[PDB]
């Protein structure tokens, strides 16, 4: 699918398998390492062995939602009126990455007004302005769509 | 990239055709329309706060008769509402045609499901991008939603547009299938003001309705819908000061 | 050939011939031309035999479909519309029938005389149709009310029958009354029929 | 990539319609329907729950009457159901007309699949997205499930869409040939119980049957259906103990 | 040209008339007028002649495909009532021909006539289309009985149409009859059919 | 957007249809357009600018007589809108020759709108590319803007074109509804004075009307265009002033 | 990476085409079927151990009369198997109505050849899927195999599906041209049982045949089937040894 | 040039349809079929022998009569072939319905030829995968090529197939234009054994002639190719090792 | 089939036990092999 590029990426693999335990020790490795797309491995690598106990990181679950919000709330100034299971509901269907943003969108929200403590009014807003990225329902009344 | 709404004769591997709930998503960023049905008739209540002053702003129409006994009302492209409008009204007279019976909400209702479900399946025709109430009288009252995709769906009160959400969590809390006429119709202005964002005017919706004791179609009028409103409006500001 | 009916408190019964004549044939002494549509609506039908027979079949199948569709039982109106345009757009292949649609319906009594040629007609409790229709008209009246039963209807519909039947020497016997009670669909047949008019004699 | 999969006259190098196996996966994604075979006839049951509270509790129907004694069931999308059984409920139908014969239990769901068959070949059309349950009596009952590829498969008891994968396990141990007709019936409700694994309520679910003596569609109303459903709700807590 | 047609206690056996004259040439030369539609359905026709031997090919033919196709024997009921739509379309050709219709099937024994338009009727008796059928029922009652054998069957049949061949135009001596027991489909032809005649005198 | 653009048997996740929103910056190219509403009559103004001086200013028009008692305007392709806009007039023409009588304004609008939304559905043809406003009066003045996609919306007040958002701006500053045939003449002018930003000749512009107490169509000759402009001149030098 | 395969109407630069050699390994996904020829008649098996316990053992089930002397067995989609055999049968009952002759099988052979050609020429139509085993006694026995092209070959023994490579081999050594109805029929239980790899039973294998001394089908029956299971899975358990 | 290629409606910036090239590549794939015309008729051999040993080479064809004094013999598909000869022998017959006087060689040629034309032009439909020789007596003995591009070409001796390299090798150097039958006989089938690098058997070739003398097809059988086969055996052992 | 090995091994740790045990090893035949290759893919549902 590239004539150069296929051989020099896959040079590098036949290395690091010789390494890992080709012929010479492990050295007590404990890797330990993180693919993006399972599918696009080689034959090789992807077997057991290589990697003895193959684990499926997902996205989080429904409880994952909350205890992700859990320890971040804990690194600002925090709601006043808690609830942690309301944004876990609307945020299903993101990843953990999200539940850090809409955190850091909760503290800046919170800049923005001059009131500078972030409280439950904060992170009800904050969700919504993060999750609006992400989602293409917004726009536009016609004219025509309407 | 995806090209499982490149065109609408494909699936992705999920199982899901994503242009037709493409077009349905035509159908949430168009305009309001409430239909509120209790025992006594169905009340069918749709957005005329459309454009600015330029225009009219008595606006012709969202409110559609169908027949003088089953009525419909729309969101999504009134494009593509004018034309639906317009073969859903031949498809009730081609009943009375070869019945002679008022044609039945359920009837209307599922001719109109395999009309949109032969533009759905054919490639050479895009899917309807809007989706209808049905709201009428056959002799029991009777409300449905018709999505783009060309599915059916009875509800005790239903929704569509923008404020579609909002109005679906409000009647969550308060609707109930006892509830009076009067009730009912002053229930769903409050309901029709949480879409807007604001405090309604009577110059501003436009009303119809199909009665139990009448059986017909009467379209309400500027000065009988300002009371209705006026007592809504008090409810739509504390809802608003939330 | 002839069809009456009548509009009962609580039925509808109509008659048919059940032999027909002409010249020398006889189509068969157990021809049916009544026919069941659905399960408390009757056809009876006067004018050629087969065309009333093939167009039939088509009604009964409509019947079905039109339930199956709406989820609800066919009016009386419905099917006899149904007819009527059936018959104006298949003058290609004309049925040369006259037909009479009755039954027990959600809207109550009522039988539609739908002519040969297309179109539907109502009538209040009374009718008559065919070329025994004159006599058969006035043979029924005398002991009508609308209150009158559907034991004293079956009757009633015989002597209008009988009175075309004797002095025609297209008919003399053959003949099936219906009954449709809300309850029951009885198809009396010629036997059962003989001693109703075996009372009146000769 | 992945196909070799825009089209429906695309084969992958593999040798399989992407596209059709596409569509399987939407059928799932619909409503769970159980259907269950007995020598006393042919019991079908159908999920009639289905979205929030503000539905109304019918929600159209899902067990539509097909000809006078064959009903069938509906899973996937609802849309593609109606025009589906628009053709299929007129195909029956033209069986009596043309022998006067009632049609077969086998004939009808060959009908069914050669609609969606047509569907498959032609790249100017989608493949129906929607599975049916053929439930009827001809002499003895029989009961199908016909493929949106146009697969026909009888079976003995099953279940497909959200149900699929629950059921299939379930009735390796608990189903038998030797059922009585109500112990059938329980383990129909014990069945769509364990499809959406709660506990059920009798008046959001529609039940309907052939039997063999009856030979006629039935349908079971909420006030008689209360005692089966009492019975089947201890099997599926003793199910939901683990 | 006339047909009978009765059903027997474990039978069905039907009969056609022969050896007269059609356009100008004595018919009866070797010609088929009692068709084979499956081994245990037949067809016997009056009427147009040659129309009967064209349109005995498609419903044999259709009675094939229903019993390949459908995995289960054609009922008798099935194959008159497809012919009402075949009849139909051939509404404008000469095609004029009134057909009985027989056999067993799952439902019992039965005959089914078939009028010129189409249109089916049971009859589990005595049956007869034709202009010989007022000739024909008087013979067929004197020794029909409810219950009669299958080779006392084959007697009736070939004395009504003889009787019926002084009624018609013409027709001569030997006559097509078949029997259907569900253990035959024996037809017997001129020969055999010439002897039973000959008890019957002049 | 980004390949779900390129066809008009799309959607887009947003919900729009890009196809038409594309046609409809065809028709922000054409030149502007504008149309005003009294109570007295309805006025058509068109620009006829040409935009060499070696054309024939006589034909280059945008005002196009449909009926003897409705007119109307367009902007987008020239191509498009004739034969449109010619299919308009054979609409007029079949409605006096089923009924006998002249095309009601808004039924008239109506069944355009229709015509257009037929190639927009068809996916095998392009929308077309113009909007018109139509102005004309039944027994009172109606007047009414076609979309490319087939919208309907009534106005009063409205333009089309390049410029349409200078002549919106201007109609809501200074448009009455207190104003007589002469009043709204001058501010027609006016508004056209305004989007081109020069002052006018009669040779670049012309006006064709329909009062109430003629109910005919009449076109606005050189020798009759005069003082009009005369009386705009005045407004229209104030407006460059800033 | 390669595109020669996207659609039926492109020859591949090697002088195929990919699309047919696909639909070549669609029939290879499906189960195995096999024919056998003798002297003494012809002889078609295929499997029925596919499905579930929750299936009947009345499901497909493959081989259909398609003549009262022809029977053919399929392999591929039973969608695609079906609407062939539909048109089989119509093709061999076109020939008694239109001569009054017993279809003959190499003329059948043909015009299913051309028939499924007719979807391979086409390009709105994709080829089927499916191969078939065309088999019956005009006269003399005859097996013949037709391909998801569309193309004709004789065989006096072959297998179509999974088992197919299995098949040929032990056909390669084992098959004779001195064979009797009782030894293929042996043969040909040996030879399904290496396309399973395990031994068989009366209910998952189905049998049909036409006779050279009958020239009528007749159907194996379970009954029937029990004493050729025996004495095959004689050499079914030391072919399976190594 | 790479995607010049997926339409037929596309030639290559070099000038050619490389499309037509690639089916013309799908002729090749197909086994020998070698034709000579000699001055006393016209001989046509093809390669009767196929696959493994299970497959009959006497009832597989190869080599058709189409009129009663024109044979063909194809390269390429069976499918192809099928529909491509079913064609040639209609049209052949037609000649002769509607003139009375058998179909000229040429002619048949140009009219099969032209048939295939119409096949090329057109995205919707796929060439021919075949190639015919056309091998008859009109009044002169002749022998043409088809191609799938829809040419004629009048030939001596020529052939289709993978032999097609071979047999102009050979016949450079051994063609003689005056030959009598039996020397041609012999010098057609040495070529063949070329072809496939293999010594002949009478029962893995196929030969039909059109002598002048009778102007009738016959198929030579089994017993009568015997010598032929030896003088050309001995050769072509003599050919493959000096 | 090492990797099964040292999984068993590791159901017995959990359940703090030396000896590895035959349940332990069938109960790594399922999470191993699970997480390697879905075995079936349904044929049935498209095909004969």
């Amino acid at each position: 699918s590239d004539t150069s590029g296929d051989r020099e990426v896959q040079r590098t693999m036949m290395q690091l398998l010789a390494e890992l335990d080709g012929f010479d020790p492990r050295g007590d490795v404990k890797v330990i390492g993180a693919t993006n797309r399972i599918d696009i491995l080689d034959p090789a690598i992807l077997r057991p062995g290589r990697f003895d106990r193959i684990i499926e990181v997902p996205l989080p679950t429904f409880e994952g939602r909350i205890q992700i919000f859990k320890i971040h709330t804990r690194k600002m100034k925090l709601a006043e009126d808690v609830d942690f299971k309301e944004l876990a509901r609307i945020t299903e269907g993101a990843s953990g990455a999200d539940i850090k943003a809409i955190c850091t969108e909760a503290g800046m929200f919170a800049i923005r007004e001059e009131r500078a403590k972030v409280t439950m009014l904060d992170f009800t807003k904050a969700i919504e302005k993060v999750l609006k990225k992400t989602t293409p329902i917004p726009d536009l009344k016609g004219v025509m769509f309407v | 990239q995806m090209g499982y709404d490149r065109a609408i004769t494909v699936f992705s591997p999920d199982g899901r055709l994503f242009q037709v709930e493409y077009a349905r998503e035509a159908v949430k960023r168009g305009a309001t329309a409430i239909g509120i049905k209790c025992k006594e008739g169905v009340i069918l209540i749709a957005d005329k706060r459309v454009g600015s002053k330029l225009l009219e702003a008595d606006t012709i129409e969202k409110i559609y008769k169908i027949d003088e006994h089953i009525c419909a009302a729309t969101s999504g492209l009134v494009a593509d509402a004018r034309v639906l409008i317009d073969r859903a009204r031949i498809e009730a007279q081609i009943n009375r045609l070869t019945y002679d019976e008022p044609i039945t909400v359920k009837e209307l209702a599922k001719k109109i499901c395999d009309f949109k479900q032969q533009y759905t399946q054919y490639g050479g025709v895009r899917p309807f991008g809007v989706s209808l109430l049905i709201a009428g009288v056959d002799e029991v009252p009777k409300l449905y939603e018709t999505d783009p995709s060309g599915a059916l769906l009875e509800y005790k009160a239903t929704a569509i547009g923008m404020g579609r959400n909002a109005v679906t969590e409000f009647f969550e809390k308060e609707y109930r299938d006892d509830l009076s006429f009067d009730d009912a119709m002053v229930l769903g202005l409050v309901a029709m003001g949480l879409s807007i964002e604001s405090e309604l005017v009577p110059e501003n919706i436009e009303v119809g309705y199909v009665k139990v004791d009448d059986r017909t179609f009467k379209e309400v009028s500027p000065e009988e819908l300002k009371p209705y409103v006026e007592r809504a409006n008090e409810r739509i500001r504390e809802l608003l000061k939330k | 050939t002839t069809t009456v009916g009548l509009v009962c408190k609580d039925g509808v019964v109509m008659a048919t011939e059940k032999r027909a004549t002409m010249g020398n044939f006889i189509a068969s002494k157990a021809a049916k031309k009544i026919y069941q549509i659905a399960d408390r609506m009757a056809m009876t039908t006067a004018g050629s035999v087969g065309d009333a027979q093939f167009l039939a079949r088509i009604i009964k199948i409509e019947a079905n479909l039109y339930e199956i569709r709406r989820e609800r039982k066919p009016t009386v109106r419905a099917i006899a519309t149904l007819t009527s345009n059936l018959l104006n757009s298949y003058r290609y292949f004309p049925y040369l029938v006259q037909l009479l649609i009755g039954g027990i319906d959600s809207e109550g009594k009522s039988i539609y005389s739908i002519d040969p040629i297309g179109g539907a007609i109502e009538e209040k409790d009374i009718v008559a149709t065919g070329s025994g229709s004159l006599t058969a008209y006035g043979v029924l009246e005398d002991r009508f009310t609308p209150e009158i039963g559907v034991d004293e209807a079956v009757e009633l519909a015989v002597r209008a029958i009988y009175s075309a039947m004797k002095r025609d020497s297209a008919s003399g016997d053959g003949i099936d009354v219906v009954k449709i009670t809300e309850d029951e669909f009885y198809q009396y047949s010629p036997e059962e029929v003989e001693q109703i008019l075996a009372k009146f004699r000769k």
